[PDB]
């Protein structure tokens, strides 16, 4: 249904996007913690408005660990540091190209992962 | 093809000329022969051609004898490649 | 002294991003490079890459094609350098 195109330029990946738009799902695939705290995940659908969301001022990535940031309306708990709920938003949006990318808190895309349909 | 998909999904980096879908052997020794032996010295002339389809297949025949098909699927690996990560 | 060119196009995938967002393209250089087939950041990309990211040859290239001066270049080569190597 959908091809998959990622980069990781640091040391924390965005290794799976829900194509139903439930969750992105980053892992630190290095062997040292990452401080998160006030990046961003720009989520780009087709030429809809881009939808951003904003991790919390103090988070940290731990070394190995996953981290599902779920859409509201998924039915997901906010249980960091492993599920955090994006409490604006009910979907991370549907479309025929679904580029989600990781940022710093300055603006820097340190990964992607876009998901373009067949 | 099997190496298209290995290309377009991930970053090219320092990946060799062959890596890329539509490079066989005999066209690939000819790109590394002319000084393209790496995939991105191949991307770096499809976008100085601005990614024009006709100038790029034509460049890759004229200048290491590629065929329609190899020339068609070079240029798709590159087009998706470059629409996913520049 | 990175300047605030660099540091916007170092940071992010440069798309469809004219040639005056490269660091170093000023807008006599930018006009210069547009008017010889040179019109997106991509495509000085594209020509960085040609060159196996020489930077020798990369500078001299600029300044044939375009009239930079060695400021210039240096800053068009070093943003070129940061961008393949985060991006690429
Ligand atoms: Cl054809
Ligand atoms: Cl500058």
């Amino acid at each position: 249904s959908f091809s998959q195109h990622a980069r990781t330029s640091g040391r924390v990946a965005v290794e799976e996007v829900d194509e139903e738009g439930k969750f992105v799902r980053l892992r630190n695939k290095s062997n040292e913690d990452q401080s998160m705290g006030n990046w961003q995940i720009k989520r780009q659908n087709g030429d809809d408005p881009l939808l951003t969301y904003r991790f919390p001022p103090k988070f940290t990535l731990k070394a190995g660990q996953v981290v599902t940031i779920w859409a509201a309306g998924a039915g997901a708990t906010h249980s960091p540091p492993t599920d955090l709920v994006w409490k604006a938003q009910n979907t991370w949006g549907c479309g025929n190209s679904l580029r989600t990318a990781l940022i710093n808190s300055t603006g820097e895309e340190v990964a992607m992962r876009k998901l373009v349909r067949s | 093809s099997q190496k298209h998909r290995d290309f377009v999904t991930e970053p090219m980096g320092e990946k060799p000329v062959g890596s890329l879908a539509g490079i066989g052997e005999v066209l690939g020794k000819k790109l590394e022969e002319r000084g393209f032996d790496k995939a991105y010295v191949v991307l770096g002339q499809f976008l100085v051609l601005k990614k024009d389809e006709d100038l790029f297949r034509e460049w890759l025949k004229d200048t290491a004898g590629a065929n329609a098909k190899q020339s068609r699927d070079a240029f798709g690996a590159l087009r998706e490649w470059a629409d996913a990560f520049l």
